[PDB]
Formats: C-alpha cells, sequence, structure tokens
DNA sequence: ATCGATCGATC
DNA sequence: GATCGATCGATAAAGTTTTTTTT
C-alpha cells in the first residue's frame, strides 16, 4: 500500500488540531476505568468526531466520506489506535469510531430507496419491531503448542469488516499446525464480539398511503446492544452495504435476487418527537411553579384545548397519567399500585377524543386499539425459528406497556377471548404461559384505559343503573371509576358549544410532560396520622350509606382513596401527606357515586 | 493431619467418595504465608479466571 | 466439507 | 489386467396463529 497510504497518511498530519477538543477526551474517559477497576474496593471506545471539524477546514478529506466511504473509515482507526498508547501506556479493542453531525439531504426514509447513492452514508428514521437474538461470534483465536511451549496466532475474519472484501476463511478450528505438536489454544486469551439484526418499520404517519410499511434491516456491535426497546422512535447512521453472491452462482439462479441490502452502523440515537436534559433554570421555575395553590386546578384546564368541562375528568386523567407508588410488601404480595378508570357515554359526547391525545404526551407509552385477538398480553409462541433451530417467545403488547400506559376501545364489541384475557392480567401483575415452550412469569407494570357504549339507547336513566351493559362484573369490581357522561340541553350550554368549535380552525405541551416526568422521581411520603383519620369517617358514612342509594361498594375502594391522595401529594412535591388532599378525594368520588 | 488437601486424597483412593475440592482460600492463604518470602510468585486467582479450563 | 465412486495411469 | 490414487459429485435443514363453516 504506497499511493493508496499517502492520502491516508496525509490525513494522519492533518486531523490532529479536529481532536485539539477531544484529545482531553480520548484519554479521560480510560483514566477512570484504570482508577475504577484498579481500586473496585466500564465504558465503550466511543469518539464522536463532528462532522463540522473535519468539514470547516478539509474538502478533498471531506468529499470522500460521502461518497466512497469505503477507503477512508480505517485510516481514522488507524490514527486513533495509535494515539492512545502515544498518550497512555504506562499502566499495564481498537477504538472505532460514532460519526455524528450533520449531513445536508440524506434523510432517505426506507419506502425509498438510493439509486445513486448505493454504498453511501445514510441517515434513516423509524421503530423497530423485530428484537432479534443475541450471541457471540469470534474474530480471533490464538492457539498455543504445548510441546515447546510457544503459542500461535490467527485472524478469522467475516462480513463485520464492513469495507474490505476479504477471501472468507470458513474454518472453525484450524488444529494440527506444520509440525507434530497437538495444538491447544486460550480461550480466555482469545476475543469474542456479537451480533444482533433488528429490521426497522417506516414512521407511519409521513408515508403517503399507497402502500403498506417497508422494511430494511442493521446489524449493529456491541457498544449499542440491548439499547433499543421495541416501539421506539430510533435513529441511526451507517454504511450501505450489500453481501452474498447471487445471479452468477455455480447453475440455475434465474430470476431470483442475490443482493441483501445491509446497514452495517453506529451511534443509535433515541427522539422524542428520558432524554430530556434541564439547567439550573428551567428546574428553579418548576420549583417557582410549584408554589401556587392553584397548581391542580391551572393544569387541569390546561390539558385539552378544545373541549368544555368535565373537570372532574380532566382532574382524573393528570391524576392517573402521572400514577402512584407501590410498595412491594417484603416477602409478601404487592397490592394493586397501578390505577384503572373506566368511562362510558351516549355516543357522540367526545369519549373517544380525549382517549388518543395521551398518546402525544406518552413518555413511552404506546397503546393498541383492541382488535379482537389473542395476542394483547402474550406471544402464543410465535418463533419463525429464530434463524434455523431456536424458538423464542417474542412478547405481543406488554413488552411496551411496562410502566406506561394503554388504552383500548369498543369493550362490550369483542368475543370471548379477551374477557379471560384481562381477568388474569389485572388481578395479577404478570403473566405465565408454556403454550409450546416454557412457563415464564415476565412482569409488566400497565394500567388500562376504557372506553364503551350502552346498548339500549337513552336508557341510562328509566332502568338499573348498575347491570347497565353486563360485561362481567369482575372486570367492574377490579376497577373504581365508572363516569356516567351526561348530554342534557341547556340552552346556554349549546350556544357557548356553537363558537367554540368554530374558534378552533387556526401552560404548555413540553411545559406539561417535563412537569410529570420530573415528578415521577422524587419522594413519597404515605403518612400522616391525622389525614388518616378524616378519610375513615370520610367513608364508614357512605359505607352505611351504600345500599341506601344507588351504587354498592367494597373494601378495595379503601385503597383507592389512599392511592387517589397519594398522587394528588405528588403534584404538590411534598415529602409530607398533607390534610387538603383528603378533601379532592371526596367529592372526585362524589360525582362518581352522585 | 498434616497436608489436609492430600489428606482428603487419602479418602479418595480407598473408593468412597469420588469428589475433591481445591477451593482459593488453601491458595491466597499459601499465598498469605509466601507474602514474607521475597521471591517473584505470580498471582493465581488471575490466571483461574483469565482462562479457567487450563487449570 | 466429507465420503464414495469412477476413471485413469502405472506396474 | 489389476490395483491404487486422485478428482469430482452428491449429501446433510424446519413447521403449528388467522380464518372458514358448523353445532
Ligand atoms: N362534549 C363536547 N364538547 C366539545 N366538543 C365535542 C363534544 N363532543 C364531541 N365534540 C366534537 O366532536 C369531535 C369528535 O368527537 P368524537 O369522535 O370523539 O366522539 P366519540 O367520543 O368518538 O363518540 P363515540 O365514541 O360514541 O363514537 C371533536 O372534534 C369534538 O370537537
Amino acid at each position: 500500500p504506497d499511493a493508496v497510504f499517502g492520502d491516508r497518511v496525509r490525513r494522519f498530519q492533518e486531523f490532529l488540531d479536529t481532536f485539539t477538543s477531544y484529545r482531553d477526551s480520548v484519554r479521560s474517559i480510560q483514566v477512570y476505568n484504570s482508577n475504577n477497576a484498579a481500586n473496585y474496593n466500564i465504558l465503550p471506545h466511543r469518539i464522536i468526531i463532528s462532522l463540522d471539524d473535519l468539514r470547516e477546514f478539509d474538502r478533498s478529506f471531506w468529499s470522500g466520506i460521502l461518497v466512497e466511504p469505503a477507503y477512508f473509515i480505517p485510516p481514522a482507526e488507524k490514527a486513533l489506535t495509535d494515539l492512545a498508547d502515544s498518550m497512555d501506556d504506562v499502566p499495564h479493542h481498537p477504538w472505532k469510531l460514532s460519526f455524528k453531525g450533520s449531513f445536508g439531504a440524506h434523510a432517505l426514509s426506507p419506502r425509498t430507496l438510493t439509486a445513486q447513492h448505493l454504498n453511501k452514508l445514510v441517515s434513516v428514521e423509524g421503530i423497530v419491531t423485530k428484537t432479534s437474538l443475541v450471541r457471540p461470534k469470534l474474530i480471533r483465536s490464538v492457539h498455543y503448542a504445548a510441546k515447546t511451549g510457544r503459542f500461535h496466532y490467527r485472524d478469522y475474519t467475516d462480513a463485520t469488516t464492513t469495507l474490505t472484501t476479504r477471501i472468507p476463511t470458513p474454518a472453525i478450528y484450524p488444529t494440527e499446525d506444520t509440525e507434530g505438536n497437538k495444538l491447544t489454544t486460550e480461550y480466555g486469551y482469545s476475543t469474542f464480539i456479537d451480533h444482533q439484526r433488528i429490521t426497522v418499520q417506516e414512521m407511519p404517519e409521513m408515508a403517503p398511503a399507497g402502500q403498506l410499511p417497508r422494511s430494511i434491516d442493521v446489524i449493529l456491535d456491541d457498544d449499542l446492544v440491548d439499547k433499543t426497546k421495541p416501539g421506539d422512535r430510533v435513529n441511526v447512521v451507517g454504511v450501505f452495504k450489500s453481501l452474498g453472491a447471487g445471479g452468477m452462482n455455480q447453475s440455475n439462479s434465474n430470476t431470483l435476487i442475490g443482493f441483501k441490502t445491509l446497514i452495517l452502523g453506529n451511534t443509535v440515537y433515541p427522539l422524542h418527537a428520558a432524554r430530556q436534559m434541564l439547567t439550573d433554570f428551567d428546574i428553579r421555575n418548576i420549583n417557582k411553579l410549584s408554589k401556587k395553590k392553584d397548581i391542580f386546578d391551572i393544569l387541569s384546564q390546561s390539558l385539552a384545548p378544545s373541549i368544555y368541562g368535565h373537570d372532574h375528568i380532566k382532574k382524573a386523567i393528570l391524576l392517573m397519567l402521572m400514577g402512584g407508588v407501590e410498595k412491594n410488601l417484603e416477602n409478601g404480595s404487592h397490592l394493586r399500585g397501578d390505577i384503572n378508570i373506566l368511562m362510558v357515554g351516549d355516543p357522540s359526547t367526545a369519549k373517544s377524543q380525549l382517549l388518543r391525545f395521551v398518546l402525544n404526551t406518552a413518555s413511552l407509552a404506546i397503546a393498541t386499539t383492541g382488535r379482537g385477538s389473542s395476542g394483547v398480553g402474550l406471544t402464543a409462541a410465535v418463533t419463525t425459528d429464530r434463524e434455523t433451530g431456536e424458538r423464542r417467545l417474542e412478547a405481543g403488547a406488554m413488552v411496551l406497556a411496562d410502566r406506561g400506559v394503554v388504552c383500548i376501545d369498543e369493550f362490550d364489541k369483542m368475543t370471548d377471548v379477551d374477557r379471560v384475557a384481562i381477568h388474569e392480567v389485572m388481578e395479577q401483575q404478570t403473566v405465565t404461559i408454556a403454550k409450546a415452550g416454557i412457563h415464564t412469569t415476565l412482569n409488566a407494570r400497565c394500567s388500562v384505559i376504557a372506553a364503551a357504549n350502552p346498548v339500549f339507547g337513552q336508557y341510562d336513566v328509566n332502568r338499573d343503573p348498575h347491570q347497565n351493559i353486563a360485561l362481567p362484573d369482575s372486570l367492574l369490581s377490579r376497577f373504581d371509576l365508572l363516569f356516567v357522561v351526561t348530554d342534557d340541553i341547556n340552552e346556554i350550554r349549546d350556544r357557548s358549544i356553537s363558537e367554540h368549535v368554530l374558534r378552533t380552525h387556526r401552560v404548555t405541551i413540553p411545559f406539561l410532560r417535563k412537569y410529570v416526568q420530573y415528578a415521577k422521581e422524587r419522594v413519597i411520603p404515605q403518612l400522616t396520622q391525622e389525614a388518616i383519620n378524616v378519610i375513615v369517617k370520610n367513608y364508614t358514612d357512605l359505607r352505611n350509606d351504600d345500599n341506601t342509594k344507588k351504587s354498592p361498594i367494597t373494601a378495595r375502594t379503601l385503597e383507592t382513596l389512599i392511592r387517589l391522595a397519594t398522587a394528588h401529594a405528588k403534584v404538590r412535591l411534598s415529602k409530607t401527606v398533607n390534610k387538603v388532599d383528603a378533601k379532592v378525594a371526596a367529592n372526585l368520588l362524589r360525582f362518581a357515586l352522585l | 493431619k498434616g497436608p489436609k488437601y492430600m489428606a482428603m486424597l487419602q479418602k479418595v483412593a480407598n473408593r468412597e467418595l469420588n469428589s475433591v475440592i481445591i477451593d482459593l482460600d488453601d491458595i491466597l492463604q499459601y499465598q498469605n504465608e509466601k507474602f514474607l518470602q521475597g521471591t517473584q510468585a505470580d498471582d493465581l486467582v488471575s490466571a483461574i479466571q483469565q482462562n479457567a479450563n487450563h487449570f
């Protein structure tokens, strides 16, 4: 390599000013790895070259990285490895790149392919839904002759070097080298690496409807494994690459494609459209916005700026979405620290409107729509052979609902399969099944949001208020709040309605989502010896006034009456259970029961 | 009651149990009482978990 | 990649 | 004509959730 190395050589003296600002960063991350591990009684090798600093004073060295990125990456590795030992070697893994920056119109949505930038750089976004296995793989073993006591050294290349077209080495353990020594190999002195195949869908909103969502796939490496949950808005960028032999294999390969498009990539980025950083300024404003004695009322009407009223409902959603704690019993069954509300209403009264705008501020809570299929909380042994001979229990919809919220529609308009499905997973936090394989108790902290319609028209006043839809009352007993939405005619109400549907054809949301996702990580009081005294007076009267009124209650309803006020103090962001929380919890039930 | 791992070696040759136990406390105390002898003694618990199967 | 069968060359 | 050696060709893979009428 003489002439193919001089521009590689010229880069080695060039970009040392580009990491004038990173030559500290490359060594400072590993001196504490030489100090955490030496004093136990941890980070990968990630070197974020900004594209700006390379673009700012180089053109020919820059232009090749977006035209022919197949001769130019093991240059930048080769300078980088010798600037690690020459920095630090005295205390007694090639430091590959990450390559973040901007790109200038390479946001190819994989519904579209390339015709010109094949084998180039490409930025790709979307959602992943495949999440296949994890499995190690060698790169190099170290043979050893026991007789004469001397080692050997051999590398085995694969489709993981990403750029060079190496002659493959399909050998597993080449034994008996040119000697008479029965060979050994110190596998602890060997080295290994892993693979993970994941397919990415299309974000199904900016793809115009003339096709179903397509998909491609990406092979990544050790640094970013177990990072992507199924259901994350991910952003990845790597090289484009074809492999395999096709079309001109030995015989009879007619009308068979032979170029598997792959991506060998880096820098998997989550996005939000957990990463929400905040300075001292905005964290102090929410302390200043924790100060007033009205913030539970201001946050209620600042949520859905299209619909009038229902402030009992509008407080309930924000009370539910932030959620309450579950103190797990030591050597005992934890109770239902989740909360599960329900709605029902005579039709076209926005009972389904507010169920889907919670999904925009979901904070990684992707819900379904409730289609009559088994798979709501199971797998039913879908394996697809897991690349020829492995069986996996691929999770349907409970790997996503953990510490999140879901919502489903048309409860009464289902078959019998979901009725036994929501039976177990409500009284029990988990599910366990051996469909065709093994029992496995995988856990899930989830909470439903319901919606249903009464069958017999406008009959919610002339008949029994209970037994009203006759879906099994085990679920009615396992839920608490059954709001009956009224739509009676008031001549000032509909007059006010008539203008608010006209002024919608043209204190804020991102501050709201930051508030709850900061208040999910602070303290939990649970304790005031007199706030617990007022609520039992506030229950035993209606425990004697349950059959003399419309609805009978149960003993588990007492666990609601702590749980609502428990999260109501989380709105206050205080380590004390106050007294004022035992007044909102009273009258909210008093509207749900009278 | 001398070399106790050799004492367990006697209770196997007469064929009543086929499991010896070469633990680490009989290696570190073997190195604790080799701390005072100022000679080059390489680390043992390293190599038996740097590459365990050659032991 | 390994094993078996067939063909060719040499003794 | 028979035996031995070398070269070329052939041989190994796996299943069990949606949907129809029907009782
Ligand atoms: N009570 C209401 N106040 C204000 N707007 C309303 C109300 N009810 C309906 N709307 C308007 O109706 C539109 C959509 O209503 P929506 O489709 O959610 O009814 P729905 O809840 O689906 O009824 P159902 O679930 O019975 O079909 C919204 O744009 C909303 O502005």
